[PDB]
C-alpha cells in the first residue's frame, strides 16, 4: 500500500469540489497537528470531551458541516459547538483566540489547510482507529 | 410470660439429656432457637383440658 | 485517644534521646583498635 | 562507673548474644511494634476501604482470606499521603475501616528497618571490620522504601503502596505494570539483569567451591564434616576451581583472585537492585518504560504491530479493569 | 421478581431509538443539530408523555421547533427507568470512548 | 554451662514398643467409631 | 478450622526461630 | 441463644467474675455502646497469651 | 453415612502421635552404645 | 468570620452555621412576594439504626452505632422555592444541592451498616398560619432514598446492572437459580420522611436553625439483601430570602 | 467458607510425617556414644 | 444423533479445562451428566440462524 494522489484527494467543500494535496501537504498537516492539537486530539478524539471526536461522520453531521478542507479551516478561524449555535473560540484554539492560544499565533491559510487536510485523510488510512480511541489501538 | 421463662421450662435445655459423643454445642442438637410458639392446651370433643 | 498520643510522644522521645545521647558517648571510642 | 557509662557500655556490648547499640535501640521497638500489628492484623482485622470508595476490601485470614489472598490493606484513598496515626481517629473502628493498621506497620517498618541496616555498620565498627555490608543491604532496603514510600509520594496516596500480603502484591505489580509498562523500563530491566544474574553467580560460586572441595572425609561421611570451623587452611582448591571454569569459557573469563571473585558476587546483584529500586522511585514520578507503540508505520500509514503494540493491548486490559468503580473521568492521572 | 431492568428497556424502543425521557445526552449527537443546545433543553425538560411534546419546552426558537420535528421520527418515550435518570447519569453515564 | 549432674539416659525396649503401638492401634481402633459417631 | 490451621503452622515456625537462635548448636573453634 | 446454648465454656467464668463486654461494644446482657475499658473480654484472652 | 467430618482427623493425630512418641523413644535406644 | 484556612483540617467544614441564643425572633411572611431557602444545612449528630429481632413480637429498638466514615457526614450548599400556600403553611421545594452523603455506621460487635444519608427531591410543609417563621414553625416532609450505588457500580466479581456479567462467571456450570438474587442487580427507590424544628430565628436576617429527625432505609447493596431502618438525628440552618 | 475437607487432614500430614522423621533421626543421633 | 456423540461434542469433556488444586472426577464440577438437552438453534427476529 502507498499514499496514492487518490488518497489524498479529500473534499474542498460540500458540493463535492475536491482537492488533491500533495505529499509534503500532508506530512505538513501531520506535524502542525501534532504541534497545535495532538495534545487533546491524538488519534482522532478529543480528551477533554470525548463525545465529539474528528471521525468524517461526524464531522458531517456538524453545523456548518466540516466534512471538507473550508469547513475545517473556517472551524480553526471560529470554532463552533457541534450545532453551530455557540462561538467557542474564548475555550478552543482558533485564530480569533491567538492572543490567549499562542501556538495559533503564526498559523497560515496554507498551514490551516494542511492541518485540515491531514483531519480527512487520516481516517482513509487508519479507518475506525481514527476517533476509535483506547479500543482501537 | 417472658420467652425466656419459657425457655427454661424445656427439656432441649435440661443438661442430662445429652450424649458423650454428641459433641458441640446445644445449637447442634435441636437447633438455635428463634421464638416461643406459646403455650399449647390440648382439649378432647367434650373441650376438657387434656396435659 | 489524647492519652494514647502523650503516651507515643514521650515513649519517642525517650528512646530518641537514648539515640542521640548515646552515639555522642564517646561513640568513635567504642572500637577494638585506635581509641583516639 | 556511672550508671549512664554501665548502660551505654551494655548497649554497644560486644558480648551481647544479639548486638543492641545504638541503632537497635531504636530497631527493636519500632520492630516489634510493627510486627506485633502486622500479625494481629493480617488474623482478625476487618476489611478496608483502599480505595477511599466505601468499598471495604478484606484482608484478614478470620474474614475469609487464606494465606495467599490475606494482606494487611493500605490505608483509604480519601486519607492521602495524610499522616493518620491511631490518636487521629475517633475510634478504633474507625481506625481499621480506613486502614490505619498499614500506616503504622510501614512507617515503623521502614524505621526499624533503616536501624538495621545502621545497626549492621555499627557492629562491624565494634569488631574492627570493614564497613560496607550495610551498603549491600541499602539494596534491598531501597527497594522496600521505594514500594512503600516512594511510589505512595509519587502517585499522592498510601492507597497506591504495595499491600502487605501476596496477593496484593501481585496486585501492585499489574496495575503498575498498567500504569508505567515497567517490564519496558530499563531500570527493571537491570532489576532482572541483577537477580537472575544474582541467583546464576550463586549457583556458581556454590557448584565450582564445591566441586574443588580438599578430600578429608570418607565416602559414608557428610564432605561437610571436611571443614572445622576457623581453620587456618582454605577447604578447596581455587586453582583447580579456576583450572576448570577458565576452561569452561576461556582462561581470562575466570577469576583467581578470591577478593575480585566476591566483590563481583557483591557488586552484580547490589547494583542491579539498586537500579530496580530506582526503576519504582522514578516510574513513582511517572517518567515510564519505553512506548513504542504504533512505532512501525507502512509505507501507505497503516500501523504494523510489533510485540509492544501486543504487550500494549495486556496493558489496556488491567488499565481499564483495575478499581473498576474509582474513576469517574477518562484520564488515570495518578 | 428478578429482571435487570436496563436489559428489558433494550427490548423496548429505548433500544431503537432516543428515549427523550432516559436516554444519556451524548446520543443526540448521532444527528444533525440537536447537541449540545437542543440536547440540554430536552433533557432538563424532561419526562414526555410522548415523542410530540418535545416541540413545547418553553422558550425554543422557530427554528429549533422545526429542527425539532425533523428529528422526531428517531425519537422515542418509555416510562422513566430510575436506574438510567439517577446519579446525573443522563449527562454523564460513566462512558467516554 | 557446667553440665546438669540431674541428666538421665531414657530407653523404650522393643517388647515396650510393641506393647505400646498395640495399646494405641486397639485403643484406636475401639474409638474410631464414636469419634466418627 | 483453616484459620486456626494457619496460625498454628505460624506459631511453630516462631518457635523454630527462637529454638534455632537461642538453642542452637554453639560455634566452637577446635 | 446465650452463651450456655452455643457451647462457651471460659466466657461464663470471665462474665461470673465481672468480665460481660467486647471491645467491639456489646455486653452479655444484650447491651450495646457499653466501653469495658480494656478489662473486656478480648482483653482478658490477651493478658493471658501475653 | 453422615460421619463427623472431624473423625478422620480425630483418628489420624489419636494413632499418630503417641505411636510417634513411642517410635521416637525406642530408635534413640537402640542407637546407645 | 473566616477564610478556609483558618478552617481546613479541623472539622468545622462539617458542620452547620449556628444562631446565637438572643435569635429568638420572628421573620415575617409577605403573602404577596416570593420566597426561597438560599441555604439549608443538615448536621447529623446520632445515627440509630433499628435492630432486628428473631420473632416480630417485643417491638425492635433503634440502637446507637458508630460512625466509621469521619467527618464526611453533612448535607449543605441546598437552595429551593418556599412557597406560600393557600392556608398560609409554607412549602419548601428542594431544587439542588449536597443533598447526600454516603455514611458509613458500625452495630455493636462490628456489623457495618451504609446508607445514602439523603433529602432528595425533598418537599417538606409547616403548619398552616404561619404569617411570621418563629421558634414554634416546624417542618414535615418525604424526600425520596435512590439506591445507595448507582447503576454502574460493579460487584467484586464484576457483576452490575447497567455494566458488567450478568451471571458467576467464576462458577460456569452452576445451576443459576440459587445465584439470582446476587446476580440480577436492582435499583432500589424508597421514601423517607423528615421532621425540622426551630429553635432559633433571626427575624432581621432570615435565618432560622433547629433540630432535625428522619427516617429512611439503608444500602440493599443492590437488591442483595434486605435494606435496615435509619434515624437520624442532628441540627440544621437555613437562610430564607425574598425570591 | 467452603473449604474443601480433606485441606485439614492433608496440610497436618504434610507437617507431621515428615517432621516425625527428622525428630526420630536427630533424638538417636544425639542417644549415640558422644 | 446419539447421546455419546453429541457429549463429546462438550467443552466438560475436555482435559485442558482443569486446574492443579481442582481434585476429584470431572462429576464433581459440573455434574453428572443425565441427558442430551438437544442442539440449540439460535435466531434472530428476522430468522437468520445465528451460532
Ligand atoms: C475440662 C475440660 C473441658 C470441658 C468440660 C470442655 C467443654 C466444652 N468444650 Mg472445650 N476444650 C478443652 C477442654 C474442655 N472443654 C481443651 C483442653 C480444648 C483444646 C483441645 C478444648 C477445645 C474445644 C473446641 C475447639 C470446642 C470445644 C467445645 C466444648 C463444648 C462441647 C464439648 C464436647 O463436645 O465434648 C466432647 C467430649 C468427648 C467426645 C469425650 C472425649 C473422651 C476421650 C476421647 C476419652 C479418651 C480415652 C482414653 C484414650 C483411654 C485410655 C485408656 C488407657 C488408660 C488404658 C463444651 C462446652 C466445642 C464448642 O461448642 O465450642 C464453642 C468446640 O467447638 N472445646
Ligand atoms: C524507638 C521507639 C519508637 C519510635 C521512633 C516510634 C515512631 C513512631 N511511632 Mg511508635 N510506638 C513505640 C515505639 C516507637 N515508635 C512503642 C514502644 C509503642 C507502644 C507504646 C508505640 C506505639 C505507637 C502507636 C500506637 C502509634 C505509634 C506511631 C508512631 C509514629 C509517629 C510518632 C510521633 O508522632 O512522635 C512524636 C515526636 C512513628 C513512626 C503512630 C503511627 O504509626 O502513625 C501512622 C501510631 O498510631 N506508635
Ligand atoms: C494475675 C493473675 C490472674 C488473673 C487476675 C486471672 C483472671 C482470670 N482467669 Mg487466668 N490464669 C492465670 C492468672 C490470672 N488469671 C495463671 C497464672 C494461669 C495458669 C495456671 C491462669 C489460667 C486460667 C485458666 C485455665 C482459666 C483462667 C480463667 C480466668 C478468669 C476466671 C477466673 C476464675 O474463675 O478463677 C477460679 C479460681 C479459683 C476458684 C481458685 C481456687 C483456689 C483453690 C481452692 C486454692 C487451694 C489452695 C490454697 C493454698 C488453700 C488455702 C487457702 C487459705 C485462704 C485457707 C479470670 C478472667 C478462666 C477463663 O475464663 O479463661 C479465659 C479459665 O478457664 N485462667
Ligand atoms: C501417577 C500418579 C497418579 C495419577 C495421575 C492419579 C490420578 C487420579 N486419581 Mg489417583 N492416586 C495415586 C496416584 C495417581 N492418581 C496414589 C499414589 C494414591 C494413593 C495416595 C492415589 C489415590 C487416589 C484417591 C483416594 C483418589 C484419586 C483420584 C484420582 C483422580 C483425581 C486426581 C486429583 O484430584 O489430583 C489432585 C492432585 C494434586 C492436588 C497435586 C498434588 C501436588 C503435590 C501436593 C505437590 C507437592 C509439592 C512438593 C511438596 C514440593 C517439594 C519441594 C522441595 C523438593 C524443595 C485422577 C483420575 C480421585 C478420584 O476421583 O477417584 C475416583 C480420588 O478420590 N486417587
Ligand atoms: C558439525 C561441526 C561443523 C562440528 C565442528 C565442531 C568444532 C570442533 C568446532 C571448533 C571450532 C570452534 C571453536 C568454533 C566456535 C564456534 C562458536 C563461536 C560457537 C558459539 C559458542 C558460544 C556463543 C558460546 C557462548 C559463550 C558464553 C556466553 C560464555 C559465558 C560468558 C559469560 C557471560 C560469563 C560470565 C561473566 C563472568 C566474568 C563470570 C564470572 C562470575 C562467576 C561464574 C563467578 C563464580 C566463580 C568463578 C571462578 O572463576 C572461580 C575460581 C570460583 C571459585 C567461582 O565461584
Ligand atoms: C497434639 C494433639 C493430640 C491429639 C488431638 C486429637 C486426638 C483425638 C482425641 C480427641 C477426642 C475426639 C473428640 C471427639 C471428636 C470430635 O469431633 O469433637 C469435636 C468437639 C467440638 O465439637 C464440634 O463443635 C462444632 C461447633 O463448634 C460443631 O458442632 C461440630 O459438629 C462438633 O463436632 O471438640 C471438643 O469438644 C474439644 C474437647 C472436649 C472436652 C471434653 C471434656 C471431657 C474430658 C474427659 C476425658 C477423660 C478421659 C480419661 C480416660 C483415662
Ligand atoms: C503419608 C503421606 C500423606 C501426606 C498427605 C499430603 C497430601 C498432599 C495433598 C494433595 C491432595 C489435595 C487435597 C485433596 O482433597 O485431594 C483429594 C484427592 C481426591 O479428590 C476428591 O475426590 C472425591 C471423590 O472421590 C471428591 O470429589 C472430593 O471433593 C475430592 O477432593 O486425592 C487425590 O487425588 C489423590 C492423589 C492425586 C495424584 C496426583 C497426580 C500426581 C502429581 C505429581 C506431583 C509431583 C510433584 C513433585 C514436586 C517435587
Ligand atoms: C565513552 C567511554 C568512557 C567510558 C567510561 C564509563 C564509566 C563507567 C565506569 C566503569 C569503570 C569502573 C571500573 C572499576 C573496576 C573495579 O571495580 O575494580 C575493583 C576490582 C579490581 O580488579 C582487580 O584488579 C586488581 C588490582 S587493582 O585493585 O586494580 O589494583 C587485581 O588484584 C585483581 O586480580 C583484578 O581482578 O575489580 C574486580 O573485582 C573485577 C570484577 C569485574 C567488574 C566488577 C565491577 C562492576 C560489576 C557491577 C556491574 C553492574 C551492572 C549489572 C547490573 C545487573
Ligand atoms: C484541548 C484544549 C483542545 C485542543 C488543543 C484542540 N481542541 Fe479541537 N476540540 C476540543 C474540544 C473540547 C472540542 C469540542 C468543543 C465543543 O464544545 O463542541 C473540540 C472540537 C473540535 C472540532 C469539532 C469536531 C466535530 O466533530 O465537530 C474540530 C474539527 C477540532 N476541534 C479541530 C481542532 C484542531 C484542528 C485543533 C488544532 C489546531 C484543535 N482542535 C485543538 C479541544 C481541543
Ligand atoms: C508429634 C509428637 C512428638 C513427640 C516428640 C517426643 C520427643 C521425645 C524426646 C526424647 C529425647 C531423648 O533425649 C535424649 O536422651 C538421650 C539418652 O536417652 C541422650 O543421650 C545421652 O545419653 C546417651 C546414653 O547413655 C549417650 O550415648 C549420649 O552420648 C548422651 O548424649 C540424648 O542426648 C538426648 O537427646
Ligand atoms: C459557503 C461556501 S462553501 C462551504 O464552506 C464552508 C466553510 O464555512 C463549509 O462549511 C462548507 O462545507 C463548504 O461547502
Ligand atoms: C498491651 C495493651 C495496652 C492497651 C491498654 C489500653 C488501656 S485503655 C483504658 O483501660 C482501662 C482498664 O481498666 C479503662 O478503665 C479505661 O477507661 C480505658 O480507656
Ligand atoms: C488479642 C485479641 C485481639 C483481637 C480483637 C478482635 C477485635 S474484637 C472482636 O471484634 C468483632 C467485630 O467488631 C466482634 O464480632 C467480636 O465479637 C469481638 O470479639
Ligand atoms: O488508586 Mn490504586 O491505582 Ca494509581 O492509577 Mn489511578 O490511582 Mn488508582 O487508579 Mn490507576
Ligand atoms: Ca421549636
Ligand atoms: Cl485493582
Ligand atoms: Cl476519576
Amino acid at each position: 500500500a502507498e499514499l496514492t494522489p487518490e488518497v489524498l484527494t479529500v473534499p474542498l467543500n460540500s458540493e463535492g469540489k475536491t482537492i488533491t494535496l500533495t505529499e509534503k501537504q500532508y506530512l505538513e498537516g501531520k506535524r502542525l497537528f501534532q504541534y497545535a492539537c495532538a495534545s487533546c486530539h491524538v488519534g482522532g478524539i478529543t480528551k477533554t470531551n470525548p463525545s465529539l471526536d474528528l471521525r468524517t461522520e461526524t464531522l458531517a453531521l456538524a453545523t456548518p458541516p466540516r466534512d471538507n478542507i473550508e469547513g475545517l479551516v473556517d472551524y480553526m478561524k471560529n470554532p463552533t459547538t457541534y450545532d453551530g449555535e455557540q462561538e467557542i473560540a474564548e475555550v478552543h484554539p482558533s485564530l480569533r483566540s491567538a492572543d490567549i492560544f499562542p501556538k495559533m499565533r503564526n498559523l497560515t491559510e496554507k498551514d490551516l489547510v494542511a492541518i485540515a487536510g491531514h483531519i480527512l485523510v487520516e481516517p482513509k488510512i487508519l479507518g475506525d482507529k481514527w476517533g476509535g480511541g483506547k479500543v482501537y489501538y | 410470660i417472658p420467652e425466656k421463662l419459657a425457655f427454661y421450662d424445656y427439656i432441649g435445655n435440661n443438661p442430662a439429656k445429652g450424649g458423650l459423643f454428641r459433641t458441640g454445642p446445644m445449637n447442634k442438637g435441636d437447633g438455635i432457637a428463634q421464638a416461643w410458639k406459646g403455650h399449647a392446651v390440648f382439649r378432647n370433643k367434650e373441650g376438657e383440658e387434656l396435659f | 485517644m489524647e492519652t494514647l498520643k502523650i503516651t507515643v510522644y514521650i515513649v519517642v522521645t525517650f528512646f530518641v534521646l537514648l539515640f542521640v545521647f548515646g552515639f555522642l558517648s564517646g561513640d568513635p571510642a567504642r572500637n577494638p583498635k585506635r581509641k583516639d | 562507673a556511672n550508671l549512664w557509662e554501665r548502660f551505654c557500655n551494655w548497649v554497644t556490648s560486644t558480648d551481647n548474644r544479639l548486638y543492641v547499640g545504638w541503632f537497635g535501640v531504636i530497631m527493636i521497638p519500632t520492630l516489634l511494634a510493627a510486627t506485633i500489628c502486622f500479625v494481629i492484623a493480617f488474623i482478625a482485622a476487618p476489611p478496608v476501604d483502599i480505595d477511599g470508595i466505601r468499598e471495604p476490601v478484606s484482608g484478614s485470614l478470620l474474614y475469609g482470606n487464606n494465606i495467599i489472598t490475606g494482606a494487611v490493606v493500605p490505608s483509604s484513598n480519601a486519607i492521602g499521603l495524610h499522616f493518620y496515626p491511631i490518636w487521629e481517629a475517633a475510634s478504633l473502628d474507625e481506625w481499621l475501616y480506613n486502614g490505619g493498621p498499614y500506616q503504622l506497620i510501614i512507617f515503623h517498618f521502614l524505621l526499624g528497618a533503616s536501624c538495621y541496616m545502621g545497626r549492621q555498620w555499627e557492629l562491624s565498627y565494634r569488631l574492627g571490620m570493614r564497613p560496607w555490608i550495610c551498603v549491600a543491604y541499602s539494596a534491598p532496603l531501597a527497594s522496600a522504601f521505594a514500594v512503600f514510600l516512594i511510589y505512595p509520594i509519587g502517585q499522592g496516596s498510601f492507597s497506591d503502596g504495595m499491600p502487605l500480603g501476596i496477593s496484593g502484591t501481585f496486585n501492585f505489580m499489574i496495575v503498575f505494570q498498567a500504569e508505567h509498562n515497567i517490564l519496558m523500563h530499563p531500570f527493571h530491566q537491570l532489576g532482572v539483569a541483577g537477580v537472575f544474574g544474582g541467583a546464576l553467580f550463586c549457583a556458581m560460586h556454590g557448584s565450582l567451591v564445591t566441586s574443588s572441595l580438599i578430600r578429608e572425609t570418607t565416602e559414608t561421611e557428610s564432605a561437610n564434616y571436611g571443614y572445622k570451623f576457623g581453620q587456618e587452611e582454605e577447604t578447596y582448591n581455587i586453582v583447580a576451581a579456576h583450572g576448570y571454569f577458565g576452561r569452561l569459557i576461556f582462561q581470562y573469563a575466570s577469576f583467581n583472585n578470591s577478593r575480585s571473585l566476591h566483590f563481583f558476587l557483591a557488586a552484580w546483584p547490589v547494583v542491579g537492585v539498586w537500579f530496580a529500586a530506582l526503576g519504582i522511585s522514578t516510574m513513582a514520578f511517572n517518567l515510564n518504560g519505553f512506548n513504542f507503540n504504533h512505532s512501525v508505520i507502512d509505507a501507505k500509514g497503516n500501523v504494523i504491530n510489533t510485540w509492544a503494540d501486543i504487550i500494549n493491548r495486556a496493558n489496556l486490559g488491567m488499565e481499564v479493569m483495575h478499581e473498576r468503580n474509582a474513576h469517574n473521568f477518562p484520564l488515570d492521572l495518578a | 421478581e428478578l429482571v435487570n431492568v436496563v436489559d428489558e428497556k433494550l427490548g423496548t424502543a429505548y433500544g431503537e431509538k432516543i428515549d427523550l425521557n432516559n436516554t444519556n445526552i451524548a446520543a443526540f449527537i448521532q444527528y444533525r443539530g440537536l447537541y449540545p443546545t437542543l440536547a440540554k433543553l430536552i433533557v432538563k425538560n424532561a419526562p414526555y408523555e410522548s415523542v410530540e411534546d418535545v416541540l413545547n419546552i418553553p422558550g425554543l426558537t422557530e427554528r429549533q421547533k422545526q429542527i425539532l420535528r425533523e428529528n422526531l421520527e428517531h425519537f422515542t418515550v418509555t416510562e422513566v427507568e430510575t436506574a438510567l435518570v439517577e446519579g446525573g447519569d443522563r449527562y454523564n453515564n460513566g462512558l467516554y470512548k | 554451662m557446667e553440665p546438669n549432674p540431674n541428666r538421665q539416659p531414657v530407653e523404650l525396649n522393643r517388647t515396650s514398643l510393641y506393647l505400646g503401638l498395640l495399646l494405641i492401634l486397639v485403643l484406636a481402633l475401639l474409638f474410631s467409631s464414636y469419634f466418627f459417631n | 478450622m483453616e484459620t486456626i490451621t494457619y496460625v498454628f503452622i505460624f506459631a511453630c515456625i516462631i518457635a523454630l526461630f527462637f529454638f534455632a537462635i537461642f538453642f542452637r548448636e554453639p560455634p566452637r573453634i577446635t | 441463644n446465650p452463651m450456655w446454648r452455643q457451647g462457651m465454656f471460659v466466657l461464663p467464668f470471665m462474665a461470673r467474675l465481672g468480665v460481660t463486654g467486647s471491645w467491639s461494644g456489646w455486653s452479655i446482657t444484650g447491651e450495646t455502646g457499653i466501653d469495658p475499658g480494656f478489662w473486656s473480654f478480648e482483653g482478658v484472652a490477651l493478658a493471658h497469651i501475653v | 453415612m453422615e460421619v463427623n467430618q472431624l473423625g478422620l482427623i480425630a483418628t489420624a493425630l489419636f494413632v499418630l502421635v503417641p505411636s510417634v512418641f513411642l517410635i521416637i523413644l525406642y530408635v534413640q535406644t537402640e542407637s546407645q552404645q | 468570620t473566616l477564610t478556609y484556612d483558618d478552617i481546613v483540617g479541623t472539622g468545622l467544614a462539617n458542620k452547620c452555621p449556628t444562631l446565637d441564643d438572643t435569635a429568638r425572633g420572628a421573620y415575617p411572611i409577605d403573602s404577596s412576594q416570593t420566597y426561597r431557602i438560599a441555604r439549608l444545612c443538615l448536621q447529623p449528630t446520632t445515627f440509630l439504626v433499628k435492630e432486628e429481632p428473631k420473632n416480630k413480637r417485643q417491638e425492635a429498638e433503634f440502637v446507637p452505632t458508630k460512625l466509621v466514615t469521619r467527618e464526611t457526614t453533612s448535607l449543605d450548599q441546598i437552595q429551593g422555592e418556599l412557597k406560600v400556600n393557600s392556608d398560609g403553611s409554607l412549602t419548601f421545594v428542594e431544587e439542588d444541592g449536597i443533598d447526600f452523603q454516603p455514611v458509613t455506621v458500625q452495630m455493636a460487635g462490628g456489623e457495618r451498616i451504609p446508607l445514602l444519608f439523603t433529602v432528595k427531591n425533598l418537599v417538606a410543609s409547616t403548619q398552616p398560619n404561619v404569617t411570621s417563621i418563629t421558634t414554634s414553625t416546624d417542618f414535615k416532609g418525604e424526600f425520596n432514598v435512590p439506591s445507595y450505588r448507582t447503576a454502574n457500580f460493579l460487584d467484586p466479581k464484576g457483576r452490575g446492572l447497567a455494566s458488567g456479567y450478568d451471571s458467576a462467571i467464576a462458577l460456569p456450570q452452576a445451576k443459576e437459580e440459587e445465584l439470582a438474587r446476587a446476580n440480577v442487580k436492582r435499583f432500589s427507590l424508597t421514601k423517607g420522611q423528615i421532621s425540622l424544628n426551630v429553635a432559633k430565628v433571626d427575624g432581621r436576617t432570615g435565618e432560622i436553625a433547629g433540630t432535625f429527625e428522619s427516617e429512611q432505609l439503608s444500602d440493599d447493596d443492590m437488591g442483595a439483601h434486605e435494606p435496615h431502618e435509619v434515624k437520624i438525628q442532628g441540627v440544621f440552618y437555613a437562610s430564607i430570602e425574598p425570591a
